[PDB]
């Protein structure tokens, strides 16, 4: 069923690597290749807030 | 209240007695007025302070983040963890309610019994040189001067030194 006009799908997948380790793509076609990544450092655990009030 | 004094024999209390929760008025020749009993209130503000800041302090909680994030599949965990956060909230609620409610209860009483207890020290000090008047009143069988009234107050009344002229008022007055 079309949403915001497209009868396709794009599923998003997620993985964190460890540092010193590789990660590899492999692909014949219908790929969403990285361009960006993101380096991080989690700490512990907080969560999110879905409000109206102004930080 | 539980042992009588605060709102039963004694029964109301003194706007005038600014200085503390339990003191005395006397009235004699030299004058009148309130006095607190600087030991007894100091007590008794020392065992409410320590009081409240057990039932402060005794709570100490960690860090945590209490939402947690379902999606449509996993509404039987977000049921167990909104079962969890209710029956905390219930836990909380029951506890803090009663326990604010016996520990106001038992608060009352403290005040109670140290009225009773003040009035109690001092009739065993007057013994027979006084009458009780009842309200909490003492009056006494003899003259009571500044000093007088003072050793009272500070626990060192002379029983006999005014035995004497109080015996001869005391069977004066009942004829």
């Amino acid at each position: 069923p079309k949403v915001r006009d497209q009868e396709g799908r794009m599923n998003y997948y997620w993985t964190l690597v460890e540092p010193g380790d590789k990660i590899t793509f492999e692909a014949t076609g219908n790929l969403v290749v990285p361009r960006y990544a993101f380096a991080m450092e989690r700490n512990a655990g907080s969560g999110i807030i879905i409000s109206d009030t102004p930080v | 209240g539980l042992f009588g004094a605060i709102a039963g024999f004694i029964e109301g209390g003194w706007t005038g007695m600014v200085d503390g929760w339990y003191g005395y008025h006397h009235q004699n020749e030299q004058g009148s007025g309130y006095a607190a009993d600087l030991k007894s209130t100091q007590n008794a503000i020392d065992g409410i302070t320590n009081k409240v800041n057990s039932v402060i302090e005794k709570m100490n909680t960690q860090f945590t983040a209490v939402g947690k994030e379902f999606n449509h599949l996993e509404k039987r965990i977000e049921n167990l963890n909104k079962k969890v956060d209710d029956g905390f909230l219930d836990i909380w609620t029951y506890n803090a309610e009663l326990l604010v409610l016996l520990e106001n209860e038992r608060t009352l009483d403290y005040h109670d019994s140290n009225v009773k207890n003040l009035y109690e020290k001092v009739r065993s000090q007057l013994k027979n040189n006084a009458k009780e008047i009842g309200n909490g009143c003492f009056e006494f069988y003899h003259k009571c001067d500044n000093t007088c009234m003072e050793s009272v107050k500070n626990g060192t009344y002379d029983y006999p030194k005014y035995s004497e002229e109080a015996k001869l008022n005391r069977e004066e007055i009942d004829s």
